[PDB]
């Protein structure tokens, strides 16, 4: 028959997708493919280029500053950033900072179209006198790409960052024994899915879903021989 | 001068490679087999990939 | 021109620049053994009527397979306080060269216990043997080792 | 901890004080004996073999520092204790001849 | 494996696949539920792992765990090298080493 | 690989022998632009190339090929070597 | 794949005909691969159980979690009713499909260890 | 971007199949499940169940045949049939030898909508004076079920017989790296499909790639319940 489709979903972080009855065996056959394509090609976000108003390198000593530059950009990669729009293919964030604060990820100069998920995300730590003037270039696109292969330009002093695009962080998938059948050896198929928040566990099996279609529909008219 | 590296010289790098072998050399050599005969395969890695069976 | 960009005022690097192998640290001039342009050599020369001009180029350039950023610049002139250089050498010139990086294929890894390896090649974290949690695993270590 | 408290790589409080500032060069720091001693801290520097000697500060500003307590740490150092490689989830097992 | 079921979540089929071969081979008691076996299984280091490429769990369990791993001198990055054609010493005419 | 390895084994005693035509026969090969092949336009080791399926630059392929087809004649003091590449230029520019 | 499983818990237990040795086996008195006597005849549980005309079948029964490679069954193979593991006619099968000649393949292969 | 499909096969029992260039990762994830579901999944022919005279007993001996029962089951699974309509769900195919003959698939009585795409094949051998009456049952299935699963009396001492479902005889795919250009690092993607018959590996494959996208066409409806 036809299967009861159920999503139990929680914030934009987590969500859980239920579907049960199945075939024997059949829950781990769409269960595992989703799941790849989720980690993989699940189009995300997360930055691309810093620049600081005194560094002319990754690893420059920035005054009032306690964390290297190294260390700021590497919490520069946990930023999740999120566009309102899908017409957006790049923005620049800007951030100013002075005296004894804490600079954080929701101390940014907002913008139309972005949003901080994560204001809490600690950036440096500015002591007496500290003045960090920082602009964070985010372009958005799919999959890991370390900075070593994207080229820039953009200014004189801009410093490539790595990229970890894809805004699923991880995801489960758990086969049980599903009540819900005729007979028993039937797969209850449960789809637990973790991400950053700049696009829904829901949105993300969707395109999930969609982007495995589009490869399933590859199998068409091929060119045959007969060795 | 200029890395400028493109896909024309590398599909040449093949056009010249192919059907042809090169001969891979572990120290110390023993045996006539510390010297066996390979073939190139362009690879991204600075790493030379070798086959199992003739590591012993 | 282009080859030239880095290089600001007195033929050193800039600060933070990125230096290709083959790009020039520091540049310098030094005259060349006077010496004849072989007979066709000159008729290139005049071909293209380009001066040949006294003083060759000697300039450094970093060696292939390194490569990076420029943070420190050091330069020792002579004639100059606290600094004394050998006869015959007027100035050196010192660069420090910093480089990033990954973990690549190829590269080594062992642990405590004498467990010796070779980076070989890397898995996307896609394919993973996970934890039915989906916590992938990180290494995928060889039994037969031990 | 001992190995990275006579290495040397460290920087710890030679008496007992707080600390007035903390930046990526200078962590100053005002003794109980009244001195204002700022510790210069080396980031960056090239080793014989190449290996970066850095130094990262782990103090808040202004919180009252031990005798012998740790300020920065060195490259091979975390919190007071050597950092040599990582800790990395191993699973034990053949894959793919790889 | 309590945050497992704190979460409403049992015991997975392919679990129950791995603990029945594991149980044939004697790594686990028999007559024992799936918790107590996963429990001995656990404490043995050795879990249930599903293979990403497939979605199929392991036929063996297989002992995981953090482990102390470094990083040496020695880099491709360094020690890659090769030459057509290049200087040679003077006295005799061999290649520089 | 090279293909038929075994039965190239068989059409000589000792190896050496073979690996000598085979160097000699790629030699001519190469001479002579693939033009004093005795191969058969289907027989042609075809190197694939996304630009096109192009004839093998590789001479020593060629002569494996054309000496696992049986149309070349091997042997010492066979004919004299003046002659032989006298009219071997003779015949292909 | 090649090695193959022995359990204890059947014992040798004697049975008059092959029901006994399945219900047995529904009811967990007696093992898969655990030598038993049906009837006069010596065999194993799984030999009674899974018995394949054909490698393929025997596979497909395997590969959908009837079976494991590792168990003593019947199978049908080259003309010949043998009583081995599925593994094993695998590895017979991968070594003639690399040959190209499964005759001769099975020819000088040792299908007993 | 576009992958190519090619399809080279050999009669109605054997096929291949190659997708490429194909993007990294995508060739297990559409390797596997295909894989599975073809195992699994098409509809099908196979025998259930077989009637035999003089045989009370699924091991014992048959006078005047060469072969003992056993046998002839083996043989009788190896028989591949195919309904010329959908609407018949299960038939009853009859046999009737004497004498001195070599029975085959072919001496089978035939049926209306019963064809035999199997004529030649070797069911059994009757000696001098040999009788052999036999009904056997032919139903239709998926996958694989065992004569353990579902026994079958519909007669006295009808024995029930493993029913090997799936016209698919083994799948056993394979990717392997592929360069285009610049990147070497590509899925090509060769999948090899052996079939009875009596659906050629082409059939098969579409129908298999059907049942995936109608899996997948399951998450449309979400129902909201939020932990």
């Amino acid at each position: 028959k036809a299967p009861v489709f159920t999503a139990t979903t929680q914030g934009d972080h987590y969500g859980e997708f239920v579907l049960e009855p199945l075939e024997r065996g059949f829950g781990v056959t769409l269960g595992n493919p989703l799941r790849r394509i989720l980690l993989s090609s699940i189009p995300g976000t997360a930055v691309t280029s810093v620049y600081i108003e005194d560094v002319l390198h990754e690893f420059s000593t920035i005054p009032g500053v306690k964390e290297d530059v190294v260390e700021i950009i590497l919490n520069l990669k946990e930023l999740v950033v999120r566009f309102l729009d899908p017409k957006m293919a790049s923005t620049t964030l800007i951030l100013r900072a002075e005296g004894p604060k804490e600079v954080r990820a929701g101390d940014f100069t907002p913008s139309a179209d972005v949003e901080i998920m994560n204001p809490d995300l600690h950036i440096a730590t500015l002591e007496e006198g500290g003045k960090l003037y920082m602009e964070v270039r985010v372009d958005r696109g799919v999959g890991y790409v370390p900075a070593e292969r994207h080229g820039i330009k953009d200014r004189i002093n801009a410093i490539p960052v790595d990229a970890i695009f894809s805004p699923v962080r991880r995801v489960a998938f758990q086969v049980e024994d599903t009540r819900l059948g005729q007979r028993t050896d039937l797969d209850k198929l449960t789809l637990r899915i973790w991400t950053d928040g700049s696009v829904t566990p829901l949105e993300a099996l969707n395109q999930a879903v969609a982007i495995l279609k589009e490869h399933l529909n590859y199998f068409a008219n091929p060119e045959a021989s007969l060795l | 001068r200029q890395r400028d590296i493109k896909d024309e010289v590398w599909d040449a790098l093949e056009e010249v490679i192919h059907g042809k072998v090169v001969l891979l050399n572990r120290a110390p050599t023993l045996h006539r087999l510390g010297i066996q005969a390979f073939q190139p395969v362009l690879v991204e890695g600075q790493s030379i990939q070798l086959h199992p069976l003739v590591c012993e | 021109e282009a080859a030239l960009r880095d290089l600001d005022e007195e033929g050193i690097v800039r600060i933070g620049a990125e230096v290709k192998p083959g790009d020039i640290l520091v540049g310098r001039t030094s005259f060349k053994g006077e010496q004849e342009p072989s007979p066709e050599e000159r008729l290139l020369r005049s071909i293209f009527g380009e001066k040949a001009r006294d003083v060759k180029d000697t300039s450094l350039r970093v060696p292939p397979g390194e490569g990076g950023i420029v943070v420190g610049r050091l330069r020792l002139r002579r004639g100059d306080p606290g600094v004394e250089l050998k006869p015959g050498v007027r100035e050196v010139v010192r660069v420090f060269v910093a480089q990033k990086r990954k973990l690549q294929v190829g590269d080594k890894l062992a642990n405590r216990h004498g467990n010796k390896g070779v980076v070989a090649k890397i898995l996307p974290v896609e394919d993973m043997p996970h934890l039915p949690d989906g916590t992938p695993v990180d290494v995928i270590l060889n039994p037969l080792g031990v | 901890e001992r190995v990275v408290r006579d290495s040397l790589a460290a920087l710890y409080a030679e008496e007992d004080g707080e600390v007035v500032k903390v930046d990526g060069t200078r962590i100053a720091v005002r003794y109980e004996d009244g001195r204002l001693v700022e510790h210069p801290l080396r980031r960056y520097a090239r080793s014989n073999q190449g290996t970066a000697f850095d130094q990262r500060p782990r103090v808040r500003v202004g919180q009252r520092v031990k005798k012998g307590d740790l300020l920065a740490d060195g490259p091979a150092s975390e919190e007071g204790f050597l950092a040599l490689g990582q800790n990395v989830l191993v699973a034990i097992m053949p894959f793919d001849g790889y | 494996f309590g945050k497992r079921q704190g979460e409403g979540f049992g015991v997975d089929k392919r679990e129950k696949e791995v603990l029945a071969r594991a149980e044939k081979l004697g790594l686990v008691s028999p007559g024992k539920s799936p918790e107590e076996q996963l429990k001995e299984l656990f404490d043995l280091g050795k879990v249930v792992l599903y293979d990403g490429r497939t979605g199929e769990p392991f036929e063996g369990p297989i002992v995981v765990g953090q482990m102390f791993i470094m990083k040496l001198y020695h880099m491709v990055e360094d020690k890659m090298h090769a030459r057509s054609t290049g200087p040679y010493s003077l006295i005799t005419q061999q290649p520089l080493g | 690989a090279e293909p038929g390895i075994d039965k190239l084994f068989g059409m000589v005693d000792s190896k050496y022998r073979l690996t000598v035509v085979v160097a000699k026969r790629a030699q001519q090969l190469l001479r002579h632009r693939f033009k004093n092949t005795v191969l058969e336009p289907e027989e042609r080791p075809k190197m694939r190339t996304l630009e096109g399926l192009y004839d093998d630059p590789n001479a020593v392929t060629w002569a494996m090929k054309e000496l696992l087809t049986g149309r070349l004649f091997f042997g010492e003091n066979l004919v004299p070597e003046d002659r032989l590449q006298k009219e071997m230029e003779r015949l292909y520019p | 794949i090649t090695q193959v499983r022995k359990e204890k818990k059947g014992a040798g237990m004697a049975f008059a005909t092959p029901e006994e040795a399945l219900a047995a086996y529904e009811r967990g008195e007696v093992a898969l691969n655990a030598p038993i006597v049906v009837a006069g005849r010596e065999t194993s549980v799984g030999r009674l159980k899974f018995v394949f005309a054909n490698p393929d079948e025997a596979l497909l029964a395997v590969a959908h979690g009837l079976l494991d490679l590792q168990d003593v069954v019947t199978v049908r193979y080259l003309g010949r009713r043998l009583e081995t593991s599925p593994g094993r006619i695998l590895f017979a099968r991968i070594v003639g499909e690399a040959v190209g000649d499964e005759k001769v393949a099975q020819e000088l292969i040792q299908m007993d260890v």
